[PDB]
């Protein structure tokens, strides 16, 4: 028990001898098992199908080929002579079918643009260090399971896995390999006390002895002790960067998963919005982007108090009347209390009652006995401001030199800043990014915390109304549609006169009577494309093209250009991985650096070919705080005619800088998936969009967060799998899908305490944003109490 | 007899059919797998323009020709070919030969009657490999430059739309070179230029018309880390994996941790998804952070140079030794008998054991004579330790050189060692192997390659002493 480096190293060398011995035993075992499991040949025919066929060697007009045979014998393969040549007749067989036009990758359809992660370049159509590190990682994995049995065997004071980790953490190379907060978390699981002086000494000698025996810099297969210790399951999470993240600090901390991940646009917690950083850390487009819970909640309160002037719950309501609580149940009561706030019509008691399994008089008993205090909210004085000379937000009109004064309508030059969430007027003096972050001011949008009352930059929709068609590119009214002028589609909430509320609703997408009048500026939201069909292009040297399958009138929406949203650098990497530097990347936001890549995921628009005199025209549109690409017909187009647009500058070289029928055409047409050839007059194939692969990716993205508890992941993934399928971009439709969710998942929600708790945090966060009407919370109380009642059947 | 390895018996050169006067090659050879047990073995060799169909018959005359060409088919189209597999007519049970090439179509030939059965159309680029499911002879997989695998059914219910499955998504990003089925017909391996080996789990396919193929977006195991170069040949060996890459001069034996074909087949929504783009290995199967695969052994195949599209073949049938064969880019054919590894290990253990319990006083006697572990113990009695050595363990007390030669061929203790071939046969002239095939009873092994050359190896022969 008087150890030296020499003695430990000699002992490790002897223990190491079992590694090749175990390996030889393992491989021989696996080989013997596999030999025993050889398969019997299957599907054998009863008779020899070749038995009747004789040699075709020739003993007129038939093609003929030579074969020279040689015979060999012995151990050396010596030929018995120089060979005998024979002639054979040839059976010539033609194929009956041409190949389909060429393509790369399996092309799959997406309903909306999806957000790509940055990829690595591991292959192109320092190497020496990739090779060496792979070899070392394999050896490290081989040695890792031996460390603890060897340490038990050596039984050296202070030479335990935990103490070798503490020693590793204390050494200088941990500065060359770790960070502040990582040390912090290491020395909370481990601390830096390593025991007696002899223990500290032995741990140092063991580490040195290991690196001498196993980390010789002469070998390709070398592993430092540190390499094995970083594999430890309590160590590796600390070097894992997949991290999601009085009275009010408790509520803020409780709702943090929801304020951080919850998308402001589509209400999912893993979705296609937000920004991907270069290391694929994601900034979600969430409440945290606009100040977290408090600036939005404070405004809710202020507006709640600035209103100065139904049936009781069926859970023994405190409005008629009026078992120890856990702190979870108290916490639940708090955040519901704080986010319901100074409500006239909605009260925490009943909803908290349905969330927990408790009667409505109970949580009032607990509520009164706890007496929770809402911070005081000052009256928010709005300091009056001049209207702008180029935009009148009450007549909903642009005037004067608006095209020179703002870049609101100029998407190619826009940069994406967080919607403004400062406390004052939206001016350069206050650092409002909408007024001042860009070369010109842009309008404040629906996620800016300012109101239309206060802010003269605040977009308020268009004023169009007509019993006929309106919100048109060339308006007959004599007052133009401001939305069209701003290159944006109408907002289902703000554009109240034109019927966008109904026409931007995908559930009415095929109500042709509805869409024959009113707003004609929601085509991307409507989500209905003209009938089109894939085929072989008429242009020689093109492969595929896209063909109209129905008549299209000039000015009609045709299709959206969908694909993966990528950065400039990702576009360059992809072009190099694909061999090109044939790579078509549609510029979505030039200045911001966002391209749409349809090489793999997109829709049939990816096949539309280039022509100088096209019959359709792309346009980038602002759509509820997404930017999207629509195509519009610029000529009348007949069924069967090929579509074309002028590629213009849309695809930069990034490194160098009335049933639906198959139409009659001369060109062959194809089912996009089976590639079967379509015949004229057959029903046109329209396959529903297969999205389960994409839902799985979003589920797994949440599952990978290290700082989410299993109870949170479970609920977040249930809500996301539901809400992602509705492709929401307007809060106008959230209450409907919220209520459908509560009804379909009622039984599930009340079956398990954490599900109701997490659901209440969602509800609380959406209440705090005033995006969820109070009436749906009331109704949700009924649904949950109903289901809890129906569950009392044990 | 069970320890015999092949020797060269017949070779032929087929007339150059890509004329340039000899840059034609045989790219594939496949023995017909559905004949009654014992029937004369038949193989097809596929050149760029022809399918050469031969029957092999064993002969007592050493000067006779065991190889007769019974069918010779020319692809009378513009496609040049490099891949083949066998199937059967689902109505008539006649052999069907599938052939595919640089236009992206599979041609299915009725070989006995010499006509086209049908064409399988749909790939977006050249096809580099074909494999038939061992569980269903009407199911075939094709691997393409378009980076996808397509699964086809020749069953009559699928006649109008015969693509039942597409393996797509982002698992592969460049031309595919190799596709292989597990014996259970439900797991598929794919690999190619992107250096990724993917293992996919196929659903069950309805026995009715499928208007669209099922699309699979995610492999259940994916790794670019077993090799450091393009991968041009993969196969299952039981549940183990064999694979080779360009520039490495090895065939790697390895396994996926936690993978067993006795477990239930996972469904497509159990597959892992690439949530972390820095991870080059991911696995549904995974059972200190665990490795997702283990390198087990490397068979040394020297002198492949920079050549790629070179395929190996295992002979694996119940009751016979498993034999790995492969031909390199420099006129050599290699064999390993996988049963030798266990017998060597047994011998070395018996040898070491007797060295201790007899202080070094041990006698080694060859198996395969009239002598037994009994008749040899009668010659010296309990004073000596007698250890039986396999006859194929030949030297050069054993010397260090002898022990080192034996370990180079049979020692399995080092996963990054190099296992020397158990037999290495020189080929006359300059030759690059493209494919190896085995007859059903293992008595014939056919290697094909450049110069439209076929090399035909035999064991358990019937020859009886000159006949010309
Ligand atoms: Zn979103
Ligand atoms: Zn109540
Ligand atoms: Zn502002
Ligand atoms: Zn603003
Ligand atoms: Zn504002
Ligand atoms: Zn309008
Ligand atoms: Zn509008
Ligand atoms: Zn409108």
């Amino acid at each position: 028990t008087e150890w030296t480096v020499d003695k430990i190293a000699s002992a490790l060398s002897v223990l190491a001898e079992e590694v090749p011995q175990n390996h030889s035993r393992l491989v021989n075992f696996l080989l013997e098992e596999t030999e025993k499991r050889a398969p019997q040949p299957r599907h054998l025919s009863k008779t020899d199908p070749f038995a009747h066929m004789k040699s075709k060697a020739i003993d007129e007009g038939v093609p003929t080929m030579d074969v020279k045979f040689k015979q060999h014998s012995g151990e050396y393969g010596k030929s018995r002579n120089s060979g005998r040549r024979f002639q054979y007749p040839v059976v010539c067989i033609k194929p009956d079918r041409e190949p389909v036009p060429p393509y790369r990758f399996h092309h799959a359809e997406i309903r909306k643009n999806i957000l790509a992660l940055n990829s690595q370049l591991n292959f192109v159509p320092p190497r020496s260090q990739k090779i060496a590190k792979r070899a070392q990682a394999e050896y490290a994995a081989t040695l890792a399971p031996y460390l603890e049995p060897w340490l038990r065997k050596l039984n050296i004071e202070g030479c335990t896995k935990s103490n070798l980790i503490r020693f590793m953490a204390s050494q200088p190379e941990s500065d060359d390999s770790m960070t502040p907060q990582q040390k912090s978390n290491l020395l909370d699981t481990y601390s830096d006390d390593m025991g007696s002086p002899q223990a500290v000494r032995n741990a140092s000698m063991f580490t040195e002895a290991w690196d001498r025996v196993f980390n010789d810099q002469s070998k390709l297969r070398r592993v430092a002790l540190r390499d094995i210790l970083m594999l430890d399951k309590n160590v590796e999470p600390i070097f894992d960067n997949k991290r999601a993240k009085a009275l009010m600090q408790k509520v803020i901390d409780a709702l943090g998963s929801y304020t951080t991940l919850g998308c402001l646009i589509c209400f999912s917690h893993d979705c296609e919005h937000g920004e991907i950083e270069r290391d694929n850390q994601k900034r979600c487009f969430s409440l945290e982007e606009i100040g977290g819970l408090m600036p939005s909640l404070r405004r809710k309160w202020a507006a709640q108090i600035e209103q100065r002037q139904h049936p009781p719950c069926r859970n023994e309501c405190y409005r008629i009347h009026g078992p120890p609580w856990s702190e979870n149940e108290v916490g639940t009561l708090e955040w519901m209390f704080a986010t319901i706030g100074y409500s006239q019509t909605l009260r925490p008691e009943c909803f908290v009652g349905a969330i927990l399994g408790r009667p409505c008089w109970d949580v009032h008993r607990k509520l009164q006995e706890l007496d929770l205090r809402l911070p005081p909210v000052e009256p928010r004085t709005i300091p009056k401001q001049k209207s702008l000379p180029w935009y009148d937000r009450r007549k909903k009109q642009l005037m004067s030199d608006w095209a020179d004064a703002t870049i609101t309508h100029e998407h190619a030059v826009r940069e994406l800043f967080a919607p403004c969430h400062h406390d004052g007027p939206c001016t350069a003096a206050n650092g409002c990014p909408c007024a001042s972050a860009g070369t010109h001011p842009v309008l404040c949008e629906r996620f800016c915390l300012c109101t239309a009352e206060e802010c003269p930059l605040k977009f308020t929709g268009c004023a169009c109304h007509s019993s006929g068609k309106t919100c048109l590119q060339r308006q007959r009214e004599g007052r133009p549609c401001i939305c069209v002028q701003l290159n944006r589609e109408c907002d289902p909430t703000l554009c109240k006169g034109c019927g966008a509320r109904e026409r931007a609703d995908p559930e009415n997408a095929y109500d042709e009577v509805l869409h024959s009048t009113g707003c004609q500026n929601v085509a991307l939201q409507r989500g209905a494309a003209k009938a089109v069909v894939l085929g072989k292009s008429q242009l020689e040297a093109c492969g595929y093209g896209l063909f109209a399958a129905e008549d299209i009138e000039e000015g009609e929406f045709v299709i959206e250009y969908t694909g993966e949203l990528i950065s400039h650098d990702e576009g360059v990497r992809r072009a190099h991985r694909r061999g090109d530097v044939v790579s078509y990347l549609f510029t979505l936001l030039e200045q911001e650096g966002i391209w749409v890549d349809a090489a793999i995921y997109g829709n049939l628009s990816r096949y539309i070919n280039h022509a100088t005199d096209g019959n359709i025209m792309p346009k980038i549109m602002y759509v509820n705080h997404e930017w999207r690409i629509k195509f519009t017909a610029i000529k009348d187009i007949k069924a069967g005619e090929e579509l074309f647009f002028n590629y213009g500058d849309n695809f930069p070289n990034l490194t160098k800088k009335r049933p639906l029928l198959v139409p009659k055409t001369t060109q062959p047409l194809f089912d996009p998936l089976s590639k079967v050839q379509l015949l004229p007059g057959q029903p046109l194939p329209q396959h529903p969009i297969d999205d389960s692969w994409l839902l799985l990716k979003h589920r797994d993205n949440l599952q990978d967060f290290i700082d989410l508890r299993p109870e949170e992941k479970e609920f977040l993934q249930e809500w996301d799998a539901f809400i992602l399928r509705r492709h929401i971009s307007s809060e106008q439709y959230l209450p409907r899908y919220f209520l459908r969710f509560v009804r379909e998942k009622a039984d599930w929600l009340v079956s398990k305490r954490s599900r109701g708790e997490e659901f209440s945090k969602l509800v609380a966060t959406l209440l705090a944003r005033r995006v969820l009407p109070e009436r749906v919370v009331i109704e949700a109380t009924q649904v949950l109490n109903d289901a809890r009642g129906r569950l009392r059947e044990q | 007899a069970e320890w015999e390895l092949p020797r060269l018996r017949t070779s032929f050169i087929f007339q150059d059919d890509y004329k340039s006067q000899d840059l034609a090659e045989f790219f594939d050879v496949k023995f017909y797998p559905y004949s009654p047990p014992g029937a004369p073995p038949v193989f097809a060799a596929t050149s760029k323009k022809h399918a050469v169909i031969c029957r092999l018959t064993q002969t007592t005359d050493k000067d006779a020709n065991p190889c007769e060409i019974i069918q010779l088919i020319r692809d009378d189209g513009n496609e040049a070919n490099c891949a083949s597999c066998w199937s059967k007519d689902p109505i008539t049970d006649q052999p069907l030969l599938c052939i595919a090439g640089n236009e992206g179509n599979v041609k299915v030939y009725n070989v006995t009657e010499g006509k086209l059965y049908r064409t399988l159309v749909g790939h977006g680029g050249g096809i580099n490999d074909l494999a038939t499911s061992p569980a269903n002879p009407y199911i075939i997989a094709s691997a393409s430059d378009d980076t996808t695998i397509r699964i086809w059914s020749l069953a009559p219910e699928h006649e109008k739309q015969p693509c039942v499955c597409i393996l797509g998504g982002e698992g592969h990003s460049y031309d595919l070179l190799s596709v292989a089925f597990h014996d259970n017909g439900r797991y598929v391996l794919s690999a190619g230029h992107d250096q990724v080996i993917n293992l996919w789990a196929l659903p069950e396919f309805p026995n009715e018309h499928m208007e669209i193929p099922i699309v699979i977006y995610y492999p259940h195991f994916s790794s670019s880390e077993i090799h450091n170069n393009l991968v041009d040949c993969v196969a299952f060996y039981g549940d183990l994996i064999l694979s080779r890459a360009c520039h490495e001069d090895t065939i790697v034996l390895w396994r996926i941790e936690g993978f067993s074909s006795d477990d239930p087949i996972p469904g497509p929504l159990d597959a892992p998804t690439p949530t972390d783009m820095t991870k080059q290995t991911r696995s549904y199967f995974t059972p200190s952070r665990p490795a997702m695969f283990t390198r087990l052994a490397q068979f040394h195949t020297p002198d492949c140079g920079v050549q790629f599209f070179m395929r190996f073949r295992m002979y694996h049938v119940p009751g016979k030794h498993p034999i790995l064969a492969f031909a390199n880019a420099k006129s050599k054919t290699f064999f390993w008998d996988l049963a030798r590894f266990g017998e060597y290990a047994r011998f070395m253990a018996d040898l070491k054991e007797a060295q201790q319990s007899y202080n070094g006083r041990v006698v080694v006697v060859d198996q395969g004579q009239g002598i037994s572990l009994a008749q040899a113990q009668q010659v010296h009695g309990p004073g000596v330790g007698v250890v039986m050595k396999p006859a194929w363990l030949v030297p050069k007390g054993f010397s260090r050189e002898t022990l080192q030669a034996w370990a180079d061929m049979y020692d399995l203790s080092n996963p990054v060692g190099l296992i020397k071939a158990h037999r290495s046969l020189a080929i006359d002239g300059a030759f690059v192997g493209r494919q190896v095939g085995w007859s059903p009873e293992g008595e014939w092994c056919v290697v094909v390659g450049n110069g439209n050359r076929a090399l035909i190896y035999q064991r358990w022969g019937k020859e009886r002493g000159l006949g010309s």
